[PDB]
RNA sequence: CCCGCAGAAGAAGCACCGGCUAACUCCGUGCCAGCAGCCGCGGUAAUACGGAGGGUGCAAGCGUUAAUCGGAAUUACUGGGCGUAAAGCGCACGCAGGCGGUUUGUUAAGUCAGAUGUGAAAUCCCCGGGCUCAACCUGGGAACUGCAUCUGAUACUGGCAAG
RNA sequence: UAGCUAGUAGGUGGGGUAACGGCUCACCUAGGCGACGAUCCCUAGCUGGUCUGAGAGGAUGACCAGCCACACUGGAACUGA
């Protein structure tokens, strides 16, 4: 990317799930790493390899169960410039609660359950759906 | 400010019967239920969309007695009231003083039911009231005053709706001067015809 | 058994070498009150052969939609090729407060607790067209978690 | 010891007196972005121990002089 | 928009004005009836029609239209304004009040009483 | 010179005053350093037709407070 | 406020009726008189003008005008657009502005958390009292989305240091 | 309406107010504010809240309540907490 690195990623996953290619993979910064650890523990996605140590990048599995591909709408919200720090009885819940909010919490980025279980929001990531 | 002049035409807008003139054989059409309307009696009502909101607003209107001021506070209250929209209205209904006062026994008619609050005669729970939206809390009895008991009308009222059906809601003394609004009535023990629907998507806008 | 409703009927017009030859369209949808609706369009010369023909397109074609309690669950949008559609899940006892065409769509699915929004154009064709894709697009917590995991 | 309020210095063209900005950001309130928001107030001060461009700590005081009241406690930069 | 060009200048509104010039914030003004003039609507009417120049209180001066069935006008005395133009001729953007100071009522309407100066007629 | 007069909230014919511990020249009820305790000519039976939490009292005549004729009736007027 | 006696006895208007918009038929007039909020009606059979029966809605008021928001996603931050529908400066470097590749350290301003202050009472809101009910009067709560301070947090972001 | 400003901006001093003070008078210094909208002309009293909107947001400031401003039109002061 130029100017968002996790804005320009999710351009480069859901081209995948308009295509329905088996692997995806974007140069990979230790900000990257923590991302596609929520997407695979939630049951988003299957699979991760970071690879390389001058160029460290990925290879994600993608998860499309049928003809259907599973990560249906997946969207940013807080874009740079546009910060949106939700205090944490606002917060999103994405589709009624059916999906999960990734929002940048101190105590890292997996966040569902940051609502009771933590009990700190922060900057939103983006909403997945 | 109420309906007076004529009252079984009304019934003959509506379809089917409403509840002003009852208990003898009025029932099968002493004014030819559905054949006149008006001058152009027996004719072809093409309906739309908005009547069909619009004949249950003056259907349950005026099967109570209840102009347009004084059926929006009623809807009004039927919001900020914790459960159904519709249901707490039927509830707020239900509640209402001549409503009760008719379907416990007392009067021929809500009509006369309300001339009988308005006269001095219907006493609620030891307090004198005649006015005529005192919206009864369960537990309390109705009565009637010592100076009224037996006037003409009362004694032959309760026989008519006897062969009525005896509500679940109420319990009534058909000897004397005793009521008791028991619980909630639900929608089940209602009249079943009137569709909560087409008032609360009415007044919405 | 099923359920109809029309929706409008136009004054549509042709022009060949003589005069104006007019025709007559029938707008209707059909859906049991348990989950599954359909769709229909149908023209002809007069005004009730139309409905007659365009009842029976919708009477094959009809969508698989879950429902969960009468009503909707999630707030899905539903935009189809000219108009915008916004289906917010609402409490139970609320009314379809609804415009045009979804009225016709909700009250033959068995919905009937939503309030809803059309936010752009108005015309009745392509209204009924997005609201179908609407409920099209959207998952039961069965969809939900047998999906994901 | 108020916030230890710090800020820059602008121009020093005057007998034992500045002039402080302040960075300071702040929600737009009606947009909902973080517009760098600057002020500019003049700051007493004798030694005349700062200069243009440094970085200060500022607290507040009795007013001194008109459009002045503002005493400098410390300088934590160099020009 | 950008956001950034929001910030820097507002969201102007889409500015709204009035149509009644009559106004100076109120509902009717008084008149000293200039003449009564009779000119006649654009095509798609006919049938001329009967309207007055009206010298206003404010200070201005300005046309209106005397509707009902025939009127009682001499010139030289008082009318009421109320608005509400008239779509067919060119300039007359409001009415007279049918019933009202100099300006009496017509010879005997009998369904919509109210909105001219009929009142209840016998009984 | 501060004061412990009684407001007046009421309807007509109906009234419902409060016990109002304001200053002396101010507002004949508009204006009030704290407000605490109530006051009702209506009781008959509704409930406790006075209520007024008399530390609070206890607290502003140790200030210096002097007080008035209708609230001197109150303190006796409660036990 | 309670009580006594007459005698149905003193007590019903107002707009609309072509479409939107709930309610229709006839006489009179014939592009004249007239209506009207937009669509429009009248030039011999007017469900639209004038009149009469009948109907509708509301009610001690009903209509009309004036005035603000709403429908208006029609100034759009939640919620727009610009290839032809109004709209990409004729084109270039750029100053102040807005915006960060990549790793570690670190500070704690941005933000999150925790309290403690404070946000005058009265309205709005929820359970509860009092006028024969309701308007209205009212007890306590919640809320007043705020700002300033201490304590905490280091994932994002931000200044300093190192790549 | 893009430039404005000399008691203007700052410092020693005296003098001045219940009080810090350019609040005033001599003297030195030459500044001060401004595209994050100064001077300018036009219009308006401000808030708790009322109205409307599902919300944000939009027009409002009559009534009861907070705070200033003004007493026919221009001035200056006396007394006095």
């Amino acid at each position: 990317s130029m100017q968002d690195p996790i804005a320009d990623m999710l351009t480069r996953i859901r081209n995948g799930q308009a295509a329905n290619k088996a692997a995806v993979t974007m140069p990979s910064s230790k900000l990257k790493v923590a991302i596609a650890n929520v997407l695979k523990e939630e049951g988003f996605i299957e699979d991760f390899k970071v690879e390389g140590d001058t160029k460290p990048e990925l290879e994600l599995t993608l998860k499309y169960f049928q003809g259907k591909a599973v990560v249906e709408s997946i969207q940013r919200v807080s874009r740079p410039g546009l910060r949106i720090y939700k205090r944490k009885d606002e917060l999103p819940k994405v589709m009624a609660g059916l999906g999960i909010a990734v929002v940048s919490t101190s105590k890292g980025v997996m966040t569902d359950r940051a609502a009771r279980q933590a009990g700190l929001g922060g900057e939103i990531i983006c909403y997945v759906a | 400010a109420r309906y007076l002049g004529p009252k079984l035409k009304l019934s003959r807008r509506e379809g089917t019967d409403l509840f002003l003139k009852s208990g003898v054989r009025a029932i099968d059409t002493k004014c030819k239920i559905e054949q006149a309307p008006g001058q152009h009696g027996a004719r072809k009502p093409r309906l739309s969309d908005y009547g069909v909101q619009l004949r249950e607003k003056q259907k349950v209107r005026r099967i109570y007695g209840v102009l347009e001021r004084q059926f929006r506070n009623y809807y009004k209250e039927a919001a900020r009231l914790k459960g159904n929209t519709g249901e707490n209205l039927l509830a707020l209904l239900e509640g209402r003083l001549d409503n009760v006062v008719y379907r416990m026994g007392f009067g021929a008619t809500r009509a006369e039911a309300r001339q009988l609050v308005s006269h001095k005669a219907i006493m609620v729970n030891g307090r004198v009231v005649n006015i005529a939206s005192y919206q009864v809390s369960p537990n309390d009895v109705v009565s009637i005053r010592e100076k009224a008991k037996k006037q003409s009308r009362v004694k032959a009222a309760l026989e008519l709706a006897e062969q009525r059906e005896k509500p679940t809601w109420l319990e009534v003394d058909a000897g004397k001067m005793e009521g008791t609004f028991k619980r909630k009535p639900e929608r089940s023990d209602l009249s079943a015809d009137i569709n909560e629907h087409l008032i609360v998507e009415l007044y919405s806008k | 058994e099923l359920q109809e409703k029309l929706i409008a009927v136009n004054r549509v017009s042709k022009t060949v070498k003589g005069g104006r030859i007019f025709s007559f369209t029938a707008l209707t949808v059909v859906g049991d009150g348990n989950g599954r609706v359909g769709f229909g369009y149908g023209k002809a010369r007069e005004v009730p052969a139309a409905i007659q023909k365009a009842m029976e397109k919708a009477r094959r074609n009809m969508i698989n939609v879950a429902l969960n309690n009468g009503t909707l669950q999630h707030p899905v949008k539903g935009v189809h090729t000219g108009s915008r559609v916004f289906m917010q899940p609402a409490s139970e006892g609320t009314g379809i407060i609804a415009g045009g065409a979804m009225r016709a769509v909700l009250e033959v699915a068995g919905v009937h607790n939503v309030l809803a929004k059309a936010y752009g154009s108005t015309n009745p064709i392509n209204v009924v067209r997005a609201t179908i894709d609407g409920l099209e697009n959207m998952n039961s917590p069965e969809m939900v978690a047998a999906k994901r995991g | 010891k108020i916030r230890t309020l710090q800020g820059r210095v602008v121009s020093d063209k005057m007998e034992k007196s500045i002039v402080v900005a302040i960075e300071r950001f702040v929600k737009h309130p009606i947009y909902g972005k973080f517009i760098k928001r600057t002020t500019k107030l003049h700051v007493h001060d004798e030694n005349n121990e700062c200069g243009i461009g440094d970085v200060v700590e500022i607290r507040e005081c009795r007013p001194l002089s008109k459009t002045k009241s503002w005493t400098l406690v410390r300088v934590v930069e160099k020009a | 928009a950008t956001v950034n060009q929001l910030v820097r200048k507002p969201r102007a509104r889409k500015v709204a004005k009035s149509n009644v010039p009559a106004l100076e914030a109120c509902p009717q003004k008084r008149g000293v009836c200039t003449r009564v003039y009779t000119t006649t609507p654009k095509k798609p009417n006919s049938a001329l029609r009967k309207v007055c120049r009206v010298r206003l209180t404010n200070g201005f001066e300005v046309t209106s239209y005397i509707g009902g069935e025939g009127h009682n006008l001499q010139e030289h005395s008082v009318i009421l304004i109320r608005g509400g133009r008239v779509k067919d001729l060119p300039g007359v953007r409001y009415h007279t009040v049918r019933g009202a100071l100099d300006c009496s009522g017509v010879k005997d309407r009998k369904q919509a009483r109210s909105k001219y100066g009929v009142k209840r007629p016998k009984a | 010179m501060v004061t412990i007069r009684l407001a007046r909230h009421g309807a007509k014919k109906r009234p419902f005053y409060q016990v109002v511990v304001a200053d002396s020249r101010n507002a004949r009820n508009g204006r009030f350093i704290e407000r605490v305790g109530f006051f009702n000519p209506i009781a008959s039976e509704k409930e406790e037709g006075t209520r007024l939490d008399l530390d609070r009292i206890a607290h502003w005549v140790g200030q210096g407070a002097t007080i008035s004729d209708r609230v001197a009736a109150l303190i006796k007027e409660v036990n």
